[PDB]
RNA sequence: ACGAGAACACGUAUGCCGAAGUAUAUAAAUC
């Protein structure tokens, strides 16, 4: 049940719909994509990690502090402006022990980077030929302070996690974002076991908080939504090397729960096929990683 | 499967002007206010020069991936940053990091002149850089490195940035180290100058 | 003339003798306001409905105490609705103008009630509602009259639907405590995401207009389906619609049916980026009145069930049908980026192309018409098309939507930080009624939609200046 | 695709005042010594060589020039783009000269004092002008691109004409009143990139 | 287009005291010898040739002067475009004088002691003036631009008038007490740039 | 606008001590022969011709002079600009005098021994002084500018009077005891620049 | 400002030896014929005139004399300016004496031979109209005293007494009447 | 099998044109 720490040193581009967009964090599906591509690139076996690994979302950290997504459990004006809650207060959050002034101070302290729209041009056009207009475009980047970054949670047996160690060691030289081949998004990592992370991960309760993006299988959906509080977010995009035309290849739309979901009845997930008229399957990750409180 | 890292430094011989903000405003970081050279700049200038020299080589090394055939990039160029040696030396000698140049323009038929300002990174500074190469085909590394050497030569005898026909941008490359960072491929014999 | 119309007509104008008494016209300013209004309206030939005269003559206590009316006659229900709602030459000029308009312009037949409503609005939107020395009157006469109508129609739906005919004995406190009527709320999500789905700066007003127009269309439709009028709509805008209906089984069934149809249509037109949620909490005659501060409680409960409905906005069948495969590979909308809809040659889907064309027309033309076939999509296989002024009157001769233009008499037309404390509390004591939130919503809407345009008529530094000006004006506001 | 390099020495004959500050002279701020900006040289050559060939009133208005001049310096604005071929870099104070001046203790900068006599009143007003010392040297570098094989000889003939004209003219200001005369010496031509021989070429 | 060269020697008749640094003289600092700046020559010739033609009080007010004067010395200041047509260079202490003065042990500078007598007081005040020595020589070069093919003769006539007038006047400072009288010798005319004739041209 | 020349010889009859090197005599450093500085002549003439006209004590305190003196000589000190109209150059040994003293083996300087005898003690104190040999001839030139066509006659009458008073006086120092008496000879007038009629003017 | 002139001749009877050499006699090296320094006559007339009037020992220490000597002869070293009003010029021979000596073949040096004539020319400036008479009568007295005293060095054994003759008082510059004056 | 992937904030223009380190002043006064 190890955790992984990542520091970047260079701005990163994650984005939501367009290149003008800048986003702080990415999803378990993007990282499953990265790991799968790197395994196929290294020439190893994907069988072991297709159906033995459970991954969580990316999360921010600061100097000696950790954050987790807001669970969907009087002021009703300050909490709505909050996205992440510190670990030390996580239990205190679920018992109603957090006050408005404390929350406001939290909002004050939570600056972990900034945003920037870098403008560029393209002269590969008939500018090579003759008079032709230039094409200014814009990329969006996020930049970290020297002591902030990302962390992940992974669990299973020792063998699978040794494989994961090797994969991260290889991966730390490629990137985790958009314009990777343009100079964005490299990192260095460390393997950590914090005590309080293990304490939260090993609770005992009646509800469950989701730390990933997952979808229920057919035969269980009717029993999954008995008493639930969730968010559906459409996830679409383009593929990397399915067929001839990139434009003619675009993933079929998918809907999945978000990362603050609370479920009274657990479900196992599945790795879902979102391919059609392609040569090889295109997988979306959907398998939940719970914390039971 | 192996990954190779080429590291070194670039020195500014005559004043440099990238100026993404403008055109005086030179690109920096918005917090530390230190000049940098974006990797898109280097990638584009090298692409233009090497294409002018000559195709499948530019396509295998920089990647096209929409022309009806899909080729994935094989060389990754990162941003460049001010080095510690230069910061220490400049802080001791009490030198600013950036210059401001005043220029003028003359009207034909009217002989009236009007001014300009161009902000420009100082002479003698240094930047640190790293490139990554992903060895996807064993029988091609010598060819790819010949081509990358030619590109660095051409960029050495040319300019980076804007206003180079009037005297800006000239750079040099020093202190190269070529280490194999993932895998077991022998890259203790390569050279890039 | 259906009796519903009789109550409604005797309801809007039941409090006009007050103006004819404030105007100082010596002809009809000597007696009590009810008989002054009756004497005024006893002139015009169109308004000669007898039961309407009966309704308007006795909207108070003693008048009914000495009138020994029949058991079925709307003066009693007028009294009850009036009570629940309650909780200098310019007037003379106004009543001259009123006489002219009443004898010349308006019609009295069925379906003229919306026109009468706009007429009363355009005339009375500033008349002081009352000059009571012991009360703070932050309301206009328009709000008193209109909310009296809404309450009257709801009380009648309740009383009639349960098969009571002895209105007098039933309504002449004990009834005031019964769970009589019902508060209903529509909230549409995803406005921020849909408003910023453009690729430049002035183009993000056309789709703002589209959202606003859809909200108004759906609410007007809802009122039509329930045999009341646009009287019963308290507030609209943002993404909200606060409405008032009756507490009976029939309206509940119809609300459920309408909800199913809307959910189906919103899913059909748009996958999930735009939803609609409806929640209803029952209220008594006491709840809207200020008795034990329960109005805050009612509002909080409606918001709570709204949040819950937002949390579980789909079912298993819907989510399985959503994850069913469909054709792709074709290009997506160049501005809207969605690949489930057939596209035209220009590269824009139906709705986005319609919006750009309607904005181009709106820059010149300024009337919108709701037809069976036309240009831009609406609920229940309806369309909106663009037309000009004279075209509008010719179409009226043979529903119309405008932009802040108080044109009256042309058929049926509909003229289109600390917010939580204002919307939920208003005035906590001695003024905590539905009327106060009505007037507060009207004043805020006038500030937001009309005063903002006047301020921007003369318009990085500008953004900061506007922010400072808005902050100062809001500080002056409260 | 080939690139040809030209290097040599600029020698100051009479005092020189590039004076781009506004009365100071332009300085590098890592060494605090004078420099000769390259845009000065390009602009002066543009003007001189343009006036050599026909310069028309209509050609005076639009800042367009003869086809040859546009070819060698670039137009790239007329709706018919023209990429330049001759890149002019700056020139810096030489190390030989700084050694010599430090040894013989010669200050690098003169401050000439000047006066003006107005008419009707004959009251004089004075002023100060800084200027580089004579005997100084600077090191200059040019790069020329072979975009076409058959135009090289003509292009270098035209550059030779520009050199002659500039050597009988002035750089900087106050040229009619004395300042700013230069010479070029110790040149060298080399094909730094490509496979185009440059042995028969010369710039005097 | 053509540029024509004039060259010659200036001969010092009585003491010369430019004093550009001021009671010292103006000196180079690569060699530490006197020079004659071009500014003073230009200004003095201009003042003579303007006074000889008309000088109006309103024209005295703002340095507005005759048309030929502005054609040959340049104004381009009143919205009319006119850059100078004569380029005047500095005068450097000549070599033959150096050889002669070295091998006869004669210095390059006299130091004259001067006295002032006060009115009604008869007290003397002493002063020291540092004059360039008699018998010296200097070398000068002028460049003429040919901007118009039908004015060369007229402009040269005006130039010889200015030279003659200056041979009957003084260059420098304090010439009303015996300083600055000069002469011109060994004048040669060459066309440096173009295909123009200079066999009929002369300046005395 | 024109310029007249006045030339001639100054003949010294008695001792001439000028001592500008001061007890030696001021001397050219290129020929090693005496001169009369033009400053001396201008000052002596100014003082004589200025004492003749009105010389007020209040004017003496403020160093103001008579209008004739300033127009002929120029002060430009009281805020009113007056440029000198008479230019005086130095003097030098004439060729005939050099030939005569060379043929006759006669030197150019006399050493006079003077004895001071003091009151109440009678101690003889000796002194040596250098003088210019009597009978030598100097060549002088004045330049006269015309700024007004009229006042030439009055100006020349005044310069006549000035020459007269100087000829009845001494030049240099040591005058009230036997040195300085000179006269003028061989005066000539020749118009050297311009188109003026000055053939009836007469300097005696 | 008028320049009056005095001129005259001086006759030599006792073989004169001035002592301008500091045993030779001072000569202008143009003619190799004897001269007389003007400081000689100036100082000797000065001393005689000073002796005639009162001479104080304290003034002897400080080289101060009577106002008449400080005006006519003039010193201008005490901080009060006194520019001299009597320019004495050096005296030469007369051509009459030269012709007579050449005809009779007589040398000039033995000492200054007897029978010489000397042409002395004084220039007197009129800085004040009134004091002219007083100044000229004083000059007449000084001339008489000189005529009855000795000029030269070491003349106390019989040498250095000489005579005055043949004057001419002509105004050379000015418009002042100078007919009533006399210097015998 | 990462809202992906190809994409030099480029291009034409300088330090300008005009301007006297000048104007007055005896190396002089006593033996």
């Amino acid at each position: 049940t190890k955790v992984f720490k990542l520091s970047f040193k260079t701005p990163v581009h994650f984005g939501k719909k367009r290149l003008s967009d800048g986003e702080m964090t990415i999803t378990a599906d993007t990282l499953f994509s990265a790991l799968f591509i790197e395994t196929l690139q290294l020439g190893k076996d994907t069988d072991w990690l297709l159906n033995d690994l459970i991954i969580s979302d990316t999360f921010p950290y600061e100097n000696e502090l950790y954050y987790l997504p807001k669970p969907l459990i009087d002021n009703h004006k300050a909490f709505k402006k909050l996205k992440y809650v510190p670990v030390h207060h996580y239990n205190q959050y679920l018992n109603g022990e957090l006050s408005a002034e404390d929350a406001t101070d939290l909002n004050d302290i939570f600056n972990i980077g900034y945003f920037s729209l870098q403008t560029k041009v393209s002269l590969i056009a008939q500018e090579t030929d003759s008079s032709a207009d230039s094409e200014p475009y814009s990329v969006g980047t996020f930049t970290f302070e020297p002591e902030a970054g990302l962390y992940f949670i992974a669990k299973g047996s020792e063998e699978t996690l040794d494989h994961l160690n090797n994969i991260m060691t290889a991966l730390q030289y490629s990137g985790l974002g958009g314009k990777r081949n343009a100079g964005y998004g490299q990192f260095e990592y460390e393997i950590i076991n914090n005590q309080q992370l293990s304490k939260l991960l090993n609770q005992n309760g009646k509800h469950s908080i989701l730390l990933s993006t997952a979808m229920a299988k057919k035969e269980e959906i009717e029993s999954a939504l008995k008493e639930a509080r969730y968010i559906l977010t459409k996830r679409s995009g383009f593929v990397q090397s399915t067929n001839y035309s990139e434009m003619l290849v675009k993933k079929s739309d998918f809907y999945s729960f978000s990362s603050g979901s609370v479920f009274k009845n657990i479900f196992n997930g599945d790795i879902f096929n979102v391919g059609h008229n392609g040569k090889h399957p295109v997988y979306r990750y959907a398998k939940p990683l719970w914390l039971e409180v | 499967y192996s990954k190779i890292k080429i590291s070194g430094t670039i020195e500014v011989v005559t004043g440099l002007h990238i100026g993404g903000g403008g055109d005086s405003p030179v690109v920096r970081d918005l917090q530390t206010k230190l000049p940098i050279i974006p990797g898109s700049s280097i990638k584009g200038k090298m692409r233009n020069l090497l294409a002018k020299h000559f195709d499948e080589r530019v396509l295998r090394l920089f990647g096209s991936s929409e022309k009806g055939n899909i080729q994935r990039a094989r060389l990754q160029i990162s941003d460049a940053f001010f080095s510690e040696k230069t910061k220490e030396h400049f802080a001791q000698n009490d030198i600013a990091y950036t210059e401001t140049k005043f220029e003028n323009t003359i009207n034909r038929l009217t002989a009236v002149a009007n001014p300009r300002q161009i902000e420009r990174v100082t002479r003698g500074s240094e930047f640190d850089f790293v490139f990554i190469y992903n060895v996807d085909e064993e029988s091609q590394v010598e060819d790819d490195f010949e081509n990358i050497e030619k590109a660095i030569h051409l960029l050495e005898n040319d300019y980076l940035g804007g206003g180079g026909t009037r005297g800006n941008g000239r750079i040099q490359f020093k202190d190269t180290n070529i280490e194999t960072v993932v895998g077991e491929y022998d890259s203790t014999n390569l050279k890039i100058k | 003339m259906n009796k519903k119309n009789i109550l409604m007509y005797g309801s809007l104008l039941h409090d006009i003798g007050k103006i004819i008494y404030r105007s100082g016209d010596h002809t009809f300013s000597r007696g009590t306001h009810s008989k002054l209004g009756h004497q005024f309206l006893s002139q015009f030939s169109e308004f000669k409905d007898n039961e309407v005269l009966d309704n308007v003559a006795y909207h108070h206590y003693k008048e009914l105490a000495k009138a020994n009316l029949d058991n079925d006659n709307t003066a009693y229900i007028t009294y009850i609705a009036d009570n629940i709602a309650s909780g200098s030459g310019n007037y003379t000029t106004l009543m001259k103008d009123m006489s002219h308009d009443l004898e010349h312009k308006l019609s009295i037949k069925e379906g003229t009630f919306p026109s009468l409503l706009q007429w009363t609005e355009s005339l009375w939107q500033y008349v002081p509602s009352s000059t009571n020395k012991n009360q703070l009157i932050d309301i206009s006469l328009y709000d008193h009259s209109r909310i009296t109508c809404a309450i009257a129609s709801c009380i009648f739906d309740y009383l009639n639907e349960n098969n009571i005919h002895n209105y007098k004995d039933e309504l002449f406190k004990s009834f005031y405590q019964k769970e009589a009527f019902l508060l209903l709320s529509m909230d549409m999500s995803g406005i921020q995401d849909f408003i910023y789905n453009i690729s430049a700066l002035k183009s993000l007003r056309s789709r703002s207009f589209y959202l606003e127009l859809m909200l108004e269309v759906i609410v007007d439709q809802l009122l039509e389906r329930l045999e009341l009028a646009r009287a019963n709509l308290l507030y609209t805008g943002g993404g909200h619609a606060y409405l008032l209906v009756s507490n009976t089984d029939k309206v509940k069934k119809k609300i459920t049916q309408f909800n199913n149809e809307l959910k189906k249509w919103f899913m059909s037109e748009f996958t999930t980026d735009l939803s609609l949620s409806m929640a209803f909490e029952k209220c008594s005659g006491d709840d809207l009145m200020n008795t034990s501060g329960n109005y805050r409680t009612i509002w909080r409960n409606v918001s709570s069930k709204l949040s819950d409905i937002k949390a579980h906005k789909y079912s298993a069948e819907d989510i399985l049908k959503l994850n069913h495969f469909h054709s792709y590979g074709d290009r997506e909308c160049k501005e809207c980026l969605r690949s489930d809809i057939d596209i035209n040659d220009d590269g824009l889907c139906s709705i986005c192309e319609g919006i750009i064309n309607i904005s181009n027309d709106l820059r010149d033309k300024s009337f919108f018409v709701l037809s069976e076939t036309g240009k831009l999509k609406m609920p229940f296989n309806k369309f909106i098309s663009v037309i000009d002024y004279e075209e509008a009157e010719m179409l009226v001769q043979n529903r119309i939507y405008s932009k802040n233009k108080p044109y009256i008499g042309i058929g049926i037309s509909t003229n289109l930080d600390n917010l939580g404390a204002t919307f939920i509390s208003g005035i906590p004591e001695k003024y905590n009624s539905i009327s106060r939130t009505a007037t507060l919503s009207r004043q805020l809407s006038l500030f937001f939609k009309y005063e903002l345009n006047h301020l921007l008529e003369n318009y990085w530094d500008d953004i900061i200046e506007a922010s400072i000006y808005i902050n100062d004006k809001f500080k002056e506001f409260t």
